[PDB]
RNA sequence: GGUUAUUCAGAUUAGGUAGUCGAAUGACCUACCU
RNA sequence: ACCCCCGCCGUUAGUUGCCAGCGGUUCGGCCGGGCACUCUAACGGGACUGCCCGCGAAAGCGGGAGGAAGGAGGGGACGACGUCUGGUCAGCAUGGCCCUUACGGCCUGGGCGACACACGUGCUACAAUGCCCACUACAAAGCGAUGCCACCCGGCAACGGGGAGCUAAUCGCAAAAAGGUGGGCCCAGUUCGGAUUGGGGUCUGCAACCCGACCCCAUGAAGCCGGAAUCGCUAGUAAUCGCGGAUCAGC
């Protein structure tokens, strides 16, 4: 989902990374 | 089995079943598993009885959930209620608490379109 | 050994200014690698044409901030005298570092 | 000895080194069937070699870069025609009519203002 | 448009059989320009052809189109002031185009869970004679002969 | 408050969350690029006058 | 949100500390709804402004972490 | 599903009228004009 | 039509690029070496009904070869005498009118963010050409001195702390996504859908109640591809997929 508030490409759409996304 | 006193998430994934439990979402579901070494794959129609109490009593006693949770949900309102904060008088008229556009939609809290 | 940079807007006065620098250093000193244009970093600015309101038919220009590079090896005595004196800058911002 | 040409398309160029061999085809590392995996278009690129009738008789070291995945393959398609047309005059008299020698002008088109995609207008109305 | 005949798109042949028609079907399956996703889903059902029947997908496809290829159709036309449903011969191209079109549209209607399986169960029921997509062709051929009245406007 | 506000812009006496951008010519309150200190109108006109060096009528 | 340091004006704490220093009244005319309420400042009556005027809004133990504006309407019929 | 009555909410109009058209509710089985 | 982008190649220049040729291989173009080639901009040739065929008076049209590209190859800049007494005294200037202890002037707070509605443009979806998750691979352009932040620790994360390099084809924003391999999922108001809302947190900034974004936990709303009507688009276009910037404290 492009709008699920807890997903892979969920953050790829809102400009952020978060937990569900490999940060540094 | 009858997990949270009344809710009975049978015949379905051990992980997902717990989500259906009120007060227990997806994360708190992966939480009982790693802290009880339970495999997320298996079901509820073929789990050991030990775990029917092991995993159960675990979350039941671990953190707030069930009707008691909702009560707190319902309580935190009465506080914003008795005095009249800007957040509280939103549940009154039933408006949103994000200060969002009431002019356009916002139906989800407003209710179905009442033309008049 | 030494290295000179050549940023600038006009490109006709940036193939000229880098071209004079190539003939003066070679004709009166040791080897000097030719002009090496760096990827022109260009600015772009679109903006609504109308004074008031017309979300279209707008306009936009570009800032051609060029780039050019010449590298000399031998710090000759004739060349450093040729560069110091003989040079025709203009709208070119050079920066030399050893 | 070697055969060379230059494939290019969508700013996704592709150098083409190719000396006669068994059929091995390293390109930006990886074997041919290794890099391009689960993508039907691939088996096409090697068509020029099937036009010359020499599948398992020409190794190839191609250096492709830039552009998307598939666009690459297209650049590969032409680099090989150029490669096997350079060191071979008589292999153009038949490879050209079948068509292989063309840059393929079909580049993405610039997006224009007052539109969303150089073309797709915002939902027209009147109300 | 009005000037020239505005001729067809002469697509590239098949990357497996070397025949134009095959590629055609791919496209109409292809959503969002994913020729790799569709080609597989079509090729997947190609091999689901030699399973249920040692028969070659080449003739199961050739026979799957030519068994839903509508022969004549109802086009509406004005006549100074009226809309008749004139029946008339389809374009060689129009047939293929619609056949191939409906073909796909059947794949979506079916209860089959996996796509290639839908086009598998469909492309067979096509060469057989009966199928959800074949019936949308018997159907348009009906309106054809029923309105046979107004055939006096062949134009 | 169009003069008394173009002047108040050059002041920045209080906190910097008030040093809001402003135009150099017109004193427009919005659509002021930082690279120029200009607003879209003039900066377009001045761009036609060639008085903005390097800048060039874009056409790709 | 101000996790570090509980934001609020100094004139508030000031105009209320001199209030605890001898248990004075409670009347007060503020113009800073942008401020959190000081825990101990219970029982007082801060007449908060709201573009309109000073609402004699009271205070308790519950309404602490909440701001002054929280308890001052800004719009008519709300 | 069909018929009818009404109504405003839209829709077609540059706009209005009317109509067509749509919806709701109760009952029931293209025309003119500015 | 001469203006530029992309379409063919070369001329000029070599810190972009080559186990392609040899030596080390830490088997990493890291070192040595080189610019033929990729690239980088800049200059220039190329397509002109030129050629063969046929119609024709000419103009020209239709067909074939050669060619990267044939009948403006694709795209953009450009938009006439006018029309709409179109738009803007609010970007600015300007005639006239009008205020001139306030129609001018400053702060603080409020308001443009008010909701019983209706319309316009949109995002995201209702899902098995697909939902979630582990690995792996391929872009172009663009910006980065009080800014882009590699590497290491705390944590569930947003974020913070220490700290290397960068006046920027050399350092950073930087996994391009969809996709390739493998997993659970099995048609379910669903592992679809994320609206709504309780409590806990981080960042900017005098100050996030009014009135910010952003995490994690929970709540898992409407919603089975939509009436009448109605819109975009003829090809690298529609659709579909990610990225950057301006704007800017943040948003
Ligand atoms: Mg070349
Ligand atoms: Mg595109
Ligand atoms: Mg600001
Ligand atoms: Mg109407
Ligand atoms: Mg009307
Ligand atoms: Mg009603
Ligand atoms: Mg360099
Ligand atoms: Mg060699
Ligand atoms: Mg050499
Ligand atoms: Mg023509
Ligand atoms: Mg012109
Ligand atoms: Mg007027
Ligand atoms: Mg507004
Ligand atoms: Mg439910
Ligand atoms: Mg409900
Ligand atoms: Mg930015
Ligand atoms: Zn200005």
């Amino acid at each position: 989902g492009k709008g699920d508030r807890r997903t892979r490409r969920g953050k790829i759409w809102r400009g952020t990374y978060g937990k569900y996304r490999p940060r540094k | 089995a009858r997990i949270a006193g009344v809710e009975i998430p049978r015949n379905k994934r051990v992980d997902v079943a717990l989500t259906y439990i009120y007060g227990i979402g997806k994360a708190r579901a992966k939480e009982a598993l790693e802290k009880t070494g339970i495999n997320p794959a298996t079901r509820v129609k073929d789990l050991t009885e030990a775990e029917v109490v092991r995993l159960r009593e675990y979350v039941e006693n671990t953190w707030k959930l069930e009707g008691e949770l909702r009560a707190e949900v319902a309580a935190n309102i009465k506080r914003l209620m008795d005095i009249g904060c800007y957040r509280g008088l939103r549940h009154r008229r039933g408006l949103p608490v994000r200060g969002q556009r009431t002019r356009t939609n916002a139906r989800t809290r407003k209710g179905p379109r009442k033309t008049v | 050994k030494i290295r000179i940079k050549l940023r600038g807007f006009d490109h006709k006065t940036l193939d000229a200014s880098a071209q004079k620098i190539v003939e003066a250093a070679r004709r009166s000193g040791a080897q000097v690698s030719g002009p090496i244009p760096l990827p022109t970093r260009v600015r772009r600015f679109t903006v609504i044409r109308g004074p008031f309101k017309h979300k279209d038919s707008r306009e936009h220009f570009e800032l051609r901030t060029h780039n050019r590079l010449v590298d000399i090896i031998n710090p000759n005595r004739k060349t450093i005298e040729q560069l110091m004196t003989l040079d025709l800058p203009t709208g070119v911002e050079i920066e030399i570092k050893t | 000895e070697q055969y060379y040409g230059t494939g290019r398309r969508k700013e996704a160029v592709a150098r083409v080194f190719l000396r006669p061999g068994n059929g091995k085809v390293t390109v930006n590392g990886q074997d041919f069937n290794e890099y391009f995996q689960g993508l039907v278009r691939a088996v096409a690129a090697l068509e020029p070699l099937r036009a010359v009738d020499a599948l398992g008789r020409f190794d190839a070291y191609i250096t492709v870069r830039g552009g998307g995945k598939s666009g690459q393959i297209d650049a590969i398609k032409l680099g090989i025609a150029r490669a096997l047309v350079q060191y071979n005059p008589d292999y153009r008299a038949k490879l050209k009519p079948l068509g292989f020698l063309t840059r393929d002008a079909r580049v993405v088109e610039r997006k224009k203002y007052g539109k969303h995609k150089a073309r797709r207008a915002p939902q027209y109305s009147k109300r | 448009a009005r000037r020239r005949r505005a001729e067809v798109r002469q697509l590239q042949p098949d990357l497996v059989y070397g025949d134009v028609l095959v590629t055609a079907f791919i496209n109409k399956i292809m959503r969002d320009g994913k020729k790799n996703l569709a080609a597989r889903i079509f090729y997947d059902a190609c091999k689901i052809i030699q399973e249920k029947t040692g028969q070659e997908p080449l003739k199961v496809f050739k026979q799957a189109v030519e068994n839903v290829k509508p022969r004549m159709e109802v086009r509406s036309r004005r006549v100074g002031g009226a809309n008749y449903q004139v029946p008339m011969e389809v374009s060689p191209r129009r047939q293929q185009s619609l056949a191939l079109r409906w073909l796909v549209q059947a794949a979506n209607q079916r209860p089959e869970r996996r796509a290639a399986v839908r086009i598998a169960h469909e492309l067979m029921d096509a060469a057989e004679g009966k199928g959800g997509a074949v019936k949308k062709k018997e159907d348009v051929e009906r309106m054809a002969e029923a309105n046979r009245a107004y055939a006096h406007y062949r134009w | 408050a169009r003069k008394a506000l173009i002047e108040k812009a050059k002041r920045t006496p209080k906190f910097k969350v008030r040093a809001y951008t402003r135009c150099v010519r017109c004193g427009r309150a919005r659509s002021v690029y930082r690279f120029f200190g200009l607003c879209r109108i003039c900066l377009r006109e001045l761009a036609h006058k060639g008085q903005l060096p390097g800048v060039r009528k874009a056409s790709w | 949100s101000l996790k570090k340091g509980v934001f609020v004006d100094d004139h508030l704490l000031e105009k209320v500390l001199e209030l605890n220093a001898k248990g004075e009244k409670r009347l007060i005319k503020t113009w800073s709804r942008r401020s959190t309420i000081v825990p101990e400042m219970v029982g007082h009556t801060i007449a908060v402004y709201n573009g309109k005027q000073h609402v004699p809004v009271y205070i308790t133990e519950n309404m602490v972490g909440h701001k002054l504006g929280e308890f001052a309407p800004t719009r008519t019929y709300r």
